[PDB]
RNA sequence: GGGAAACAACCCAGACCGCCAGCUAAGGUCCCAAAGUUGUGGUUAAGUGGUAAACGAUGUGGGAAGGCUUAGACAGCUAG
RNA sequence: GUCGGCUCAUCACAUCCUGGGGCUGAAGCCGGUCCCAAGGGUAUGGCUGUUCGCCAUUUAAAGUGGUACGCGAGCUGGGUUUAGAACGUCGUGAGACAGUUCGGUCCCUAUCUGCCGUGGACGUUUGAGAUUUGAGAGGGGCUGCUCCUAGUACGAGAGGA
RNA sequence: UGAAAGCAUCUAAGCGGGAAACUUGCCUCAAGAUGAGAUCUCACUGGGAACUUGAUUCCCCUGAAGGGCCGUCGAAGACU
């Protein structure tokens, strides 16, 4: 597993409260919890972890590399934030967000109101431009993907929500 | 010549046994053989010599594999097409008792004596049972 | 989808893939390529 | 019904059936079935008696 | 919670516009409260009322008993309402009150009896030929089963047998009128039973 | 007779009678239901066990070889 | 006790409609194919004994099967196998044809199981008059068209969400 | 989201969305649910003897709450 032996580098600025399978890490944009599995030994030497596998089964090497994958992910999270770019393709596709409410016009015959859940921010520095922040990996992605379920592309214009680095497929009426 | 145990002078203990944890079989087998009086040198087979067992905590009985969501229950209403289907998963969640209380009654005789045995079995969902004045001494298997 | 008994890559970009016990092919390069149940 | 209830009877001795009779043909013990089921009940302490004998044969 | 009324009859009601509504009236005599049932007395929550009138030679002493720790006077019948979060007071007076007109509601009664019914009537089977050489048999069911295979009749079918005098609910009738001061239900459309039937009015289910 | 759930023709075994004696056969030994919740070392995760083929598949265990490889192998990333 | 019809069904899913989806040689409208799905629904006539089929006119659709090719101690008796008669044909003939045709007796008061209703007895641990919880069971569950959205999206237009 | 497999991957750990199917929600039946459930209220507060001494039997006094019979009937009903 060359994932669970790349040891996740602590920024400046991370604090940790490992306590038996419970670890937690903060930072300047807020706090995050996760349950280590009770098969991968998870340890603090210095402003750095490193991960390694207990017994070395099969399940518990995959779950080494998952849960250093994890715990990068959270020490990224609490110091910089995650982020998700969505475009809106389309005439007449507009996108505004009002506080914790995302208001998506998507050429429906009803308006599209989608409530963000807390720890999650959506920017519309444009009509046409949604930007999802937050501090869990998960929960960014997640929140994208619904707020794309809502119209995915299409391939004959492209027109949609979708993904900044998406590749939309595209084809033509024969 | 042989013993035969008298219905009129039958000694009959209460065990408690703690379902938390246990698999469900393994957990139905001591119960079921303890019903029987089997751990009695006094058994009679036409005879209730067994003991009675209260069941606790019945909804953290576990089983092994895949059966919590692939175990079934099946039962029938006499009407046409009246098959019915249960979960392990979602009978635990809705009658709990009815896991174990499934498991000791197929291990038991299809009899009126096994039917009496049954009676002597008392399962409950809590940590708790009514029979506290009958003292029940804790039985773990 | 195609659904049949006997599923393989049939390009470059297929990628066989277990899931739930069902061998499927996905591709990110042709949707039409999609298999299941091999 | 015997050997139902000389291993109900073993059992509270710490010895199941099986290793029971075995011990009792390694210390040549000739007592029926009959007889040590009629023990198991009647003479607790007779049969107590036996199933040590038989544990000390069988090591 | 609902009301306990009797079924008056029907007529209808002429709207201005010249429309007419079939009504059905319901006269709610005032309900007594006789006994308040909380979880944790008597396992869920309910309200059990008393409706009308009973000559004291036909009231047993328990019933009169029950009748005075309400402090209420004994009525033809009792009924329960399953409640949620609402208080009672034994002796107090659910009248007609508690509706108001246009809104929607369910009316229960015992429809009417035509006792052993045929299964023509009962089930709405099919006539056989009346005529073309049909035997003796004109009405009756026909097959009740197949044969051999399953070699019996499947319990729940449609047979002959008693039909009607049976609880029935109607559902999401509107209040047409709502008279007080006679305590007075008007209803529209049909509500099961005969007239002078007990009828249980309340809120719409759905 | 015993086993194969039930089951002439399969398996064990050929019933003179009685016994509230013992040993075995086939087949078995968690409960129904007599007897190992026996011991040791592995495999399976499919309730496979407890019904089926051509064919398909980074399921997983073992073994014998081979190619490239700290003169930088494979994969990823950058550029041509 | 046979084919078909009538009455009444019950199950399967290899689904006809309705529901959910993947791919499309899927612009839209409409389709094709496959996966999931059995809750409900799923023609009336003319001809023919017909099942079928063809035709007419509908429908969202007019599904495919199992059930003694479900169902005659439930009905029918058109077909099919009695005895009459006839045609063609074969046989010298008596007759015969799996060819045609006109006519031609369909019994049973339900004991048990089962099913639909409706009671009596006992039990539920003193008895009684009321009210009730709900383990469980059964019933129900179909769908069209028009309008707005909007002649908007899509489209060269046509058409058209 | 995410490794096993530095990539990829809906899956292995974890978190979702999702159909007239299933469990409810609607309606009716329902404690013979012998596991026979719950609540309110009502009624009955005497002696003697005996044997094979106690959840026994017999005699006298007592006969409640209530139920039924019977009658007048019913938009209830074959009889009930
Ligand atoms: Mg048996
Ligand atoms: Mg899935
Ligand atoms: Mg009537
Ligand atoms: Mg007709
Ligand atoms: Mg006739
Ligand atoms: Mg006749
Ligand atoms: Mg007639
Ligand atoms: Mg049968
Ligand atoms: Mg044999
Ligand atoms: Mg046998
Ligand atoms: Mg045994
Ligand atoms: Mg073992
Ligand atoms: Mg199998
Ligand atoms: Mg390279
Ligand atoms: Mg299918
Ligand atoms: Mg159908
Ligand atoms: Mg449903
Ligand atoms: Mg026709
Ligand atoms: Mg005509
Ligand atoms: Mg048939
Ligand atoms: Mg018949
Ligand atoms: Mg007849
Ligand atoms: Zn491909």
């Amino acid at each position: 597993s060359r994932v669970a032996k790349n040891p996740v580098k602590l920024p400046a600025g991370v604090e940790i409260k490992l306590a038996g399978q419970q670890l937690s890490i903060k930072g300047a944009k807020g706090a995050l919890e996760l349950k280590v599995h009770p098969s991968v030994e998870v340890i603090q030497d210095s402003g750095e972890l490193r991960f390694a596998a207990r017994n070395g089964d099969q399940q518990t090497r995959a779950m080494a590399g998952t849960t250093r994958a994890l715990v990068n992910n959270m020490v990224v999270g609490v110091s910089q934030g995650f982020e998700r770019k969505l475009q809106l393709v389309g005439v007449g596709y507009k996108a505004q967000a009002k506080g914790q409410v995302l208001s998506l016009s998507l050429g429906f015959s009803h308006p599209v109101d989608y409530e963000l859940p807390a720890g999650i921010v959506a920017e519309t520095p444009s009509q046409t431009d949604i930007l999802i922040k937050g501090i869990d990996k998960q929960l960014v992605g997640q929140v994208a993907a619904e707020i794309r379920d809502f119209r995915p592309p299409e391939p004959y214009k492209g027109k949609g929500v979708r993904y900044a680095d998406e590749v939309v497929r595209r084809k033509e009426a024969k | 010549k042989t013993y035969t145990a008298k219905p009129e002078t039958v000694q009959r203990d209460w065990f408690v046994v703690d379902a938390a944890g246990q698999t469900l079989g393994r957990l139905a087998t001591e119960i079921a053989r303890r019903l029987r009086g089997k751990h009695k040198p006094e058994y009679t087979p036409h005879v209730d010599t067994g003991d009675y067992i209260v069941v606790i905590n019945a909804e953290q009985v576990r089983v092994t594999g895949a059966k919590t969501t692939d175990k079934m229950y099946y039962h029938h209403s006499g009407f046409p097409g009246g098959i019915k289907s249960i979960n392990f998963e979602k009978l635990i969640a809705k009658a709990p008792e009815r896991v174990i209380e499934t498991a000791v009654k197929g291990m038991l005789p299809k009899n009126p004596l096994g039917r009496d045995m049954y009676r002597k079995l008392k399962v409950y969902k809590g940590a708790s049972h009514p029979h506290t004045a009958q003292q029940p001494q804790e039985l773990k298997i | 989808m195609k659904v049949r008994a006997s599923v393989k890559k049939l390009c470059r970009n297929c990628k066989i893939i277990r899931r739930d016990g069902i061998v499927r092919v996905i591709c990110s390069a042709e949707p039409r390529h999609k298999q299941r149940q091999g | 019904l015997w050997i139902a209830r000389i291993n109900a009877g073993a059992r509270q001795n710490g010895l199941s059936y099986s290793r029971l009779i075995a011990g009792l043909k390694k210390a040549a013990i000739e007592i029926d079935r009959k007889v040590l089921a009629d023990l198991a009940v009647n003479e607790k302490a007779a049969f107590t008696a036996i199933v040590e004998k038989a544990k000390a044969s069988l090591a | 919670i609902g009301v306990v009324g009797r079924k008056c009859g029907m007529t209808r009601i002429f709207t201005e516009e010249g429309v007419s509504i079939p009504v059905t009236v319901i006269e709610v005599e005032p309900n007594r409260v006789t006994q308040f049932k909380t979880e944790e007395t008597d396992g869920y929550r309910a309200v059990q009322v008393t409706a009308g009138e009973r000559r004291a030679s036909r009231v047993t002493k328990a019933q009169a008993g029950h009748f005075a720790k309400a402090n209420v006077a004994a009525g033809r019948g009792v009924w329960e309402f399953r409640l949620g979060e609402e208080q009672y007071a034994a002796g107090d007076q659910i009248t007609v009150d508690l509706f108001q007109a246009g809104q929607m509601v369910d009316v229960t009664g015992e429809s009417k009896g035509k006792g052993f019914a045929g299964t023509i009537k009962r089930w709405n089977f099919r006539g056989q030929d009346n005529t073309h050489g049909n035997s003796v048999s004109h009405r009756v069911p026909g097959s009740i089963g197949q044969c051999q295979t399953p070699g019996r009749v499947f319990k729940g079918k449609k047979m002959s047998g008693h039909l009607g005098a049976e609880r029935v609910t109607v559902q999401s009738l509107e209040i047409v009128r709502v008279d007080a001061e006679r305590n007075l239900l008007l209803v529209k459309g049909a509500v099961p039973g005969a007239t002078g039937g007990d009828v249980i009015v309340r809120p719409a289910a759905k």
